[PDB]
DNA sequence: AGCTCAAGTACTTTCCGGTCA
RNA sequence: GACCAGGAA
DNA sequence: AGTACTTGAGCT
């Protein structure tokens, strides 16, 4: 298996997002990621102090990682971090960010209205944390200027003061990544009359955001301690590791990087040209050129499908893969890795109908029989019949493919030396063929009713296709028109015994979707059951002998 | 609550136009789900999935990685009370089966 | 979207439906608490019928020469007539059935008789006779008394919530009204001794099988009533095809809560 | 100092022992596990207090395995050091460096530097000592000493300590 | 073969908690990760062999658990902390309701 | 896995301060003198002054040999040899700290009879001095409270040079002899 | 914070659910070589074993029921009726 | 009270939460012509005393939060003066029960 | 200049041959 | 392995 | 595939 650990072992009681802070970031950072070069200690392949582990996780599936010790199937990644030359707005954020500082004073970092103001009070009591940021905002995206003294609320004759900072608040317009804006001006109290017309800095934004007050920010959607705002802002930029982003590594001497590893080493150079060109001779443009082509990269590495045009491109064609577009489900972390997965003990093949199978079971082809495992622990109880099993073979069929020792450690009886010698231990695990009467889920797609997935008895029978009983044909929605079926099996005595005892066929026949019966009898038995019972029908006594021994139960008489 | 009368009205209809039948219970559910709110709220992109369940869970219909990036910037505290939640952290969930717990009792376990 | 839109409903185990937030959706599940499966259609005598046919079917009066129950049909019948303390008792009982009636039709305005209830009623009593080999001849041996009272108990253990106070109490009362007509109507004292003809030891025995199939027939807490309502709507929805919107384009509209609908109409 | 304190433990039992020595093998691998104990948050787990009222409670069966996870409420006598405490000890070694003091589980190691001037090393005795104008310090003998500062490693605390100032020293 | 979304959703239905987190992590993805119980990220460089532990930053040599997880959680987790969002995993709870 | 308390703090992402422990008595968080037994009611911290403490755990796995029989059914240098053996009937051997325990506690104990701990026990928890305090006193031996206000500086201006010079003669008395 | 046995009030009926992670439990345990409190008359099944510890109430387990709040109360699978 | 025929100035309309505790609603004449509460669809909404709530959340174990909710604007809540917090009790007949209870409580 | 809208956007199932570092 | 394209109960 | 919301820009 994967190996004992010391550590407690506990679920999952609470998940708590938040925002990364920079010093946060620096500090789970196992590396910087300093170099666009992926490894070839130049060209000597073996990765480079610099980027892809520079201590982060590793490659070589031999060569343990060089942080914790473990190798691949273990070791998780580990972060690394790249420092930013200049700071950048998060994707995401941008939004927010900019209904921020609509919100606040761009000078001060005072918050436009506070409890001088009455709707303002009334949206600060809104208990709802996002409903009332959007209720602040509506409030304080008018007022254009952080006012200094306010009509008190007892009187508007006596104007008490709240906070200083007299400026007026920009208009603010996005022009894709970049925040602009507009301040009214004055001139013998006209203006505007055109305007003032700057682009908001990054870094003035971010220094705005830093002093917005604890309490400020906190009324806006906010958390002093998970998310600041500030944090919508990126100084640090965490670098993950390989196995976010592995070498799909196809033969030996030819690499294949992962899209991510590109993106970030775009951004990696982007970073450099800027941090020297600024260090150096700044021409002060080739500067804020060098900026944005940054906070192009670190922006389309977390989204690439952004509204304001260009699409960052491989060389190809083919845009970049973004991280967000991994996210988007149906295919797709969330919803195609996590809502839903691929898995193991599991077969699908044609169906066939059965008139000689039982209602609750279902035909298995010998030769899945022979594939399917179930993990049975040996004990007193089966000792005898599971070496029986052991020594019968994988390719017989009612037999067994390993053997699990309690070392955890796997045995082969396909291939092992010791296969015919091999003598059962209590508290082992002997994998075993699937046998006649384990259950098992039979389902077939699409999967809309409960009674889509139900429990069967396993019949192992020869040929290539699954059989079903006739009559729950309909509760599946299946026509041997050519319709494969899907058949997973449990692996826990748990999981059985939760198969047998809610989702058994039987169970499932008379069914909520409409207090009544969901399969009955159909097709040729249901045209025959007609033509047996008319009056007219009469049966001779060879005939009826036949018919009662026929009904397995018959009391024999 | 006569909103949510007719709202039944009309979907029983559009069920039993088709001729079948289901029962009561099962539209009532719906129903009252779209209901209790304070009005008609949507089963849609932007109406049960936008109130205050856990963002893992809302997460995994239609708005995905939009939800996940207000999930951190508003530092919300995902209960993990639901159903997706626990299938996404491969977690038994509060499900059947899973609604309550199993102690051994030292006592009884001497008794017999 | 259905089944997104309610996975996280459930009963618990307090007969509340709730989702994640454990906010509730139901009170009692289903508004009767009852699971679907145990269920069937069932016809409310009571409700139709002429008032003329409906006292004849349940009306005793053991203080009329012509309404009381002929000795024929229990033994207590020569000694019965002109009891004026049973009177009142069958007097409760019709008193009560009539109340039923008009509530009955409150609630089922056009009259409609056959309604999904718990218990299938009709079967047990078939069982009793076929089971104990019910003379349709010969007297019962039950009283008014064993008859009217037996049925006044066995109601106050058709249990659904369980609570020790008002609240709870009358929350129990309320989802079992229904059925409890069903049971009155089913099991008044005319009925019982003149059409089943029941001895005392089979009335005994359809009370408690009644009682336990009732208790069957609840719900389970755990039961996942979320993603179960969704599906049983939404895969009906697969089998699809004045003139007004209609079927799958109709349902997408509903869902949708549209603000402008294909066929609106007013029914004046 | 050496305090008695409530603890808490969690330990998983295989299904194999559900029978009824169970709260039995219990307490003793409560016994197992923690006695003997050193941990830098509460010191060294000297002995379990009260053995007969352990606390049991009722144990969880985890859900994919079928093992029951018992939290284990008990308590004992600890044992933590901490600086500026002054502590009665043996002297178990001695060098050129200083020399260790036995204090309880602990050892508490006193520099050639921390010590008094006039008390030296003298390399040429046996078994190897520390000399004075008036006092003789070696691995029998029993010193009273400040402790200085203490280190947390795996299975035991470590410290530096004084016999600098007044009141310390020989007894 | 994939046990999809709607295969997800039939379990549910029928309420078979366990083996719907079986198909879910004993089938498939199922993984283990050590996690700091301080800040909830897996930074833990977890040594375990010389049995040592540590999410140095949070300076916690002491306070860590274990999780099983299926990779593909864990992946996510990686992927939105790679996108600068902390989706903290913790033990214990705070808040009740 | 390891030991936990009932100190219920829940250290939300704030790592860090980790105030140093001196005799300012600042002891750990885990010995605050507000501490919660498992009913959860709050209880005094408790420390022992050996002898206090080598009588409580003498007396725990005596009664514990008690319970190893029960269940089984179906001079100091005089008492070093004593203990030695009832760490063989109780201790799990590996356990050799507390056998190197109980030789340091048997040898450095003030007093070796029970009720004479008791009385000391009543003399000092009187002072209303912190638990740290009150067991230092009984453990480390005094005279000039020059000497005691200097190993236990954390007493100071508490009690006065007299009355803790009373307290150190009354002790001097109760020190029980070998 | 558990309610008390004598204020209990969810159904003293044990839920299909109940049952089967009881069986299911018991079977998974008893498959672990777990001490086994019935005879096995010739028993080799851990499910059957363990529907029949279940069949004469000897299963010494608990079903720890929740509410919605988070109080709970504990049932014996001995004092749970089983009518199911 | 105030039932007005066409409109209330918005002039007037700020004099209206300017005498607490007193509390003053304006009613449309045109809309109190047809009393919805006589609707075939309208169930019996029921105004809980405090001491009446604070016994509902008891005995349910909820915070309002978990409570189905009537908005304040409701033409019901209206009629019946809902304020906020306030809880009413909703009696409908059931085609599964014969009589349900339910409560919304005001937002 | 601002403010209104129509017209603009992206987004909403299980199986089984080519080009790209 | 990405990605594109085409065809099935 | 039609509706969603939301963006966008043009006109008086
Ligand atoms: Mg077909
Ligand atoms: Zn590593
Ligand atoms: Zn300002
Ligand atoms: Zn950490």
């Amino acid at each position: 298996g994967q190996q004992y650990s010391s550590a407690p072992l506990r679920t999952v009681k609470e998940v708590q997002f938040g925002l990364f802070s920079p010093e946060e970031v620096r500090a789970i950072s196992v590396a910087k990621i300093r170099f666009p070069e992926t490894m070839d200690e130049t060209q000597t392949r073996a990765k480079i102090g610099g980027l892809n582990d520079p201590r982060l996780g590793s490659i070589d599936r031999n060569l343990k990682c060089q942080t914790c010790q473990e190798g691949m199937n273990e070791c998780p990644g580990h972060f690394g971090h790249i420092d930013l030359a200049k700071p950048v707005f998060h994707v995401g954020f941008i939004a927010k960010i900019k209904k921020v500082c609509e919100c606040v004073c761009m000078h001060c970092g005072k918050l436009l209205l506070d409890e001088h103001n009455e709707l303002m009070r009334q949206a600060l009591a809104i208990k709802d944390s996002k409903k009332r940021f959007a209720a602040i905002w509506t409030l304080c995206k008018t007022k254009m200027v952080c006012e200094t003294d306010v009509p008190s609320e007892d009187d508007p004759t006596q104007l008490v003061s709240r906070g200083g900072c007299g400026n007026t608040q920009p208009t603010i317009r996005k022009d894709g990544l970049k925040l602009v804006g507009s301040w009214k001006k004055d001139r013998a109290t006209g203006d505007a009359d055109e305007p003032e017309l700057r682009v908001l800095s990054t870094e003035e934004i971010l220094n705005i955001f830093k002093h917005i007050s604890v309490k400020d920010f906190t009324s806006l959607g906010f958390n002093e301690v998970f998310s600041r705002p500030e944090w919508m802002i990126l100084t640090c930029l965490p670098v993950p590791p390989p196995p976010v982003r592995p070498s799909i590594s196809f033969n030996e001497s030819q690499r294949g990087e992962d899209d991510l590893t590109f993106k970030l080493a775009d951004i990696l150079k982007a970073n450099i040209s800027l941090e020297t060109l600024e260090h150096n001779g700044a021409p002060h443009h080739a500067i804020e050129e060098a900026e944005s082509l940054l906070q192009f990269h670190v922006a389309t590495y977390m989204d690439n499908d952004i509204a304001g045009q260009p699409q960052a491109l491989q060389k190809s064609g083919r845009p970049v893969k973004s991280i967000r577009a991994r996210l988007k489900g149906k295919e797709g972390r969330i919803r195609g890795n996590l809502m839903g997965k691929r898995v193991d003990f599991s077969a699908r093949t044609v169906i066939s109908g059965d008139p000689n199978l039982e209602l609750d079971q279902v035909g298995v082809p010998k030769s899945i029989a022979k594939t399917l495992t179930y993990p049975e622990v040996v004990t007193p109880y089966n000792i005898d019949r599971l070496t029986q099993l052991v020594r019968n073979g994988p390719n017989e069929h009612p037999g067994a493919k390993y053997v699990i020792r309690d070392s955890g450690d796997r045995i082969d009886l396909r291939y092992s030396k010791r296969a015919g010698d091999i003598q059962l231990q209590y508290g082992w695990k002997v994998e075993r063929h699937i046998m006649d009467n384990d259950p098992v889920l039979f389902n077939r797609q699409p999967s809309l009713h409960k009674m889509s997935m139900m429990a069967h008895r396993v019949k192992v029978i020869p040929y290539s296709t699954f059989r079903l009983n006739l009559s729950v044909t309909s509760p599946y929605n299946a026509d041997f028109d050519g319709d494969e079926m899907n058949l997973h099996v449990p692996q826990s005595e748990e999981t059985r015994a939760e198969l047998s005892q809610l989702c058994a066929v039987p169970l499932q026949i008379v069914s909520p979707q409409s207090n009544k019966p969901c399969m009955g009898i159909v097709q040729d038995t249901l045209c025959g059951i007609r033509k047996l019972t008319l009056r007219d029908t009469f049966i001779e006594l060879d005939q009826v002998l036949n018919m009662l021994y026929w009904v397995p139960d018959w009391d024999g008489v | 609550e006569a909103g949510r009368a007719a709202l039944y009205k009309e979907v029983y209809n559009v069920i039993a136009s088709d001729g079948s039948y289901v029962n009561y219970r099962h539209m009532a559910l719906l129903v009252d789900v779209m209901t209790t709110q304070g009005g008609l709220t949507s089963v849609t992109r932007h109406g049960f999935n936008r109130s205050n369940t856990g963002a893992l869970m809302r997460c995994s219909f239609e708005e995905t990685v939009e939800i996940l990036f207000e999930a951190g910037a508003s530092a919300e505290l995902d209960d993990c009370r639901g159903v997706s939640e626990n299938v996404i952290l491969g977690q038994m969930a509060p499900i059947g089966t899973g609604a309550f717990d199993v102690m051994i009792d030292e006592e009884s376990l001497v008794k017999y | 979207r259905l089944v997104k839109a309610l996975e996280d409903i459930m009963v618990h185990y307090d007969n509340t439906t709730r989702n994640s937030l454990g906010n509730v959706i139901q009170f009692i599940y289903g508004e009767d608490g009852m699971d679907a499966a145990h269920i069937e259609k069932q016809s409310l005598d009571t409700i139709g019928g002429s008032d003329a046919a409906f006292e004849k079917r349940y009306r005793v009066d053991l203080l009329n020469t012509d309404h009381t129950l002929d000795p024929s049909l229990l033994e207590s019948g020569s000694e019965i007539l002109g009891d004026l303390k049973l009177q009142v008792l069958l007097d409760e009982e019709y008193k009560q059935l009539v109340k039923d009636r008009k509530f009955l039709r409150e609630v089922f305005v056009d009259g409609e008789a056959n309604w999904p209830l718990p218990v299938n009623i009709r079967r047990i009593i078939q069982n009793a006779q076929q089971t104990f080999h019910i003379d349709h001849t010969k007297p019962s041996d039950l009283t008014i008394k064993d008859i009217v009272l037996g049925v006044k108990d066995l109601q106050e253990n058709l249990l659904v919530l369980r609570g020790k106070n008002e609240i709870i109490q009358n929350a129990q009362r309320d989802a079992v009204t229904l059925f409890c007509c069903l049971l009155r109507s089913r099991l008044a004292t005319r009925r019982v001794l003149q059409e089943y003809r029941l001895t005392k030891q089979a009335f005994d025995w359809v009370l408690s099988n009644i009682e336990a199939q009732f208790l069957r027939s609840v719900v389970h807490p755990g039961e996942m009533v979320g993603v179960l309502a969704a599906q049983s709507i939404g895969e009906p929805a697969t089998q699809m095809t004045k003139k007004v919107t209609s079927g799958v384009p109709r349902l997408k509209e509903i869902l949708n809560v549209a603000k402008n609908m294909k066929t609106p109409s007013l029914t004046v | 100092m050496f305090f008695i304190k409530d603890l808490s433990l969690n330990i998983t039992l295989h299904p194999s022992f559900f029978g009824p020595r169970m709260k039995q093998y219990l307490k003793t691998k409560l016994l197992e596990e923690v006695e003997g104990s050193c941990t830098g948050k509460f010191g060294y787990i000297l002995c379990v207090l009260d053995y007969d009222n352990i606390d049991i409670q009722r144990g969880r069966i985890l859900p994919t395995d079928g093992s029951a996870e018992f939290n284990v409420k008990y308590r004992a006598v600890v044992f933590k050091p901490f600086k500026g405490e002054v502590v009665d000890g043996t002297v178990v070694s001695c060098s050129q460096h200083g020399f260790e003091v036995q204090v309880g589980p602990m050892k508490v190691f006193v520099t050639k530097h921390l010590m008094p001037q006039d008390l030296t090393f003298n390399a040429g005795s046996n078994p190897p000592s520390y000399q004075s104008s008036e006092d003789v310090i070696t691995i029998k003998s029993r010193i009273r000493v400040k402790i200085e500062g203490c280190i947390s490693q795996v299975s035991s605390i470590h410290a530096i300590g004084s016999i600098k100032e007044d009141y310390l020293g020989a007894i | 073969l994939r046990f999809g979304e709607m295969e997800r959703d039939c379990m549910i239905a029928h309420g078979a908690a366990s083996f719907l987190k079986e198909r879910l992590m004993e089938a498939s993805d199922a993984f283990r990760v050590h996690i700091c119980g301080i800040c909830g990220l897996m930074t833990v460089i977890a040594k375990l062999n010389h049995n040592q532990f540590e999410c140095k930053g949070c300076d916690n040599k002491i306070d860590i658990y274990q999780i099983h997880i299926p990779y593909a959680a864990k992946l996510l987790f990686q992927e939105l902390m790679a996108m600068n969002i902390t989706p903290r995993l913790y033990t214990d709870r705070s808040r009740d309701f | 896995v390891s030991t936990s308390t009932f100190q219920t703090r829940r250290r939300r992402l704030k790592k860090v301060e980790e105030e140093e422990n001196a005799a300012t008595l600042q002891l750990g968080q885990e010995f605050q003198l507000k501490q919660i037994n498992h009913q959860g009611e709050e209880e005094e911290l408790i420390a022992l002054n050996l002898s206090e403490a080598r009588l409580v755990i003498k007396e725990a796995l005596v009664e514990r040999r008690r319970a190893f029989k029960r269940s089984q059914k179906k001079t100091r240098e005089k008492e070093l040899e004593s203990i030695d053996v009832l760490l063989e009937q109780t201790t799990g051997g590996n356990n050799k700290d507390l056998k190197n325990t109980m030789q340091y506690l048997t040898n450095f104990s003030r007093f070796r009879d029970q009720e004479t701990v008791g009385a000391v026990i009543q003399l000092l928890k009187s002072t209303g001095l912190h638990p740290f305090e009150v067991a230092q006193l009984g453990s480390l031996a005094c005279d000039t409270a020059d000497e005691a206000k200097t190993l236990i500086p954390s007493l100071n201006n508490k009690i006065s040079d007299d009355e803790l010079e009373r307290i150190l003669k009354e002790l001097s008395n109760l020190e029980t002899l070998y | 914070k558990a309610i008390p046995k004598d204020q209990r009030a969810t159904t003293p009926y044990m839920t299909k659910y109940e049952r089967a992670r009881i069986l299911g439990t018991r079977a998974l345990q008893i498959s672990m070589n777990a001490p086994v409190f019935v005879d096995l008359e010739g028993e080799t099944d851990p499910l059957r074993i363990a529907m029949k510890e279940l069949a004469e109430k000897k299963i010494p387990l608990v079903i720890r029921r929740y509410l919605p709040d988070g109080s709970f109360e504990d049932w014996s699978v001995e004092e749970l009726i089983v009518d199911l | 009270i105030f039932v007005y025929q066409n409109n209330i100035t918005p002039s007037a309309m700020k004099l209206v939460p300017s005498i607490p505790p007193a509390t003053i609603e304006t009613f449309n004449e045109a809309a109190l012509v047809v009393n919805i509460t006589h609707h075939e669809l309208v169930p019996k909404h029921i105004r809980l005393s405090s001491d009446e709530k604070r016994e509902l959340l008891k005995r349910y174990r909820l915070k309002e939060s978990q409570l189905p909710r009537i908005q304040r604007a409701d033409p019901v809540a209206l009629y019946l003066g809902l304020k906020r917090g306030e809880v009413v009790k909703i009696i409908r007949k059931s085609e599964t029960s014969g009589r349900y209870a339910s409560y919304r409580i005001c937002m």
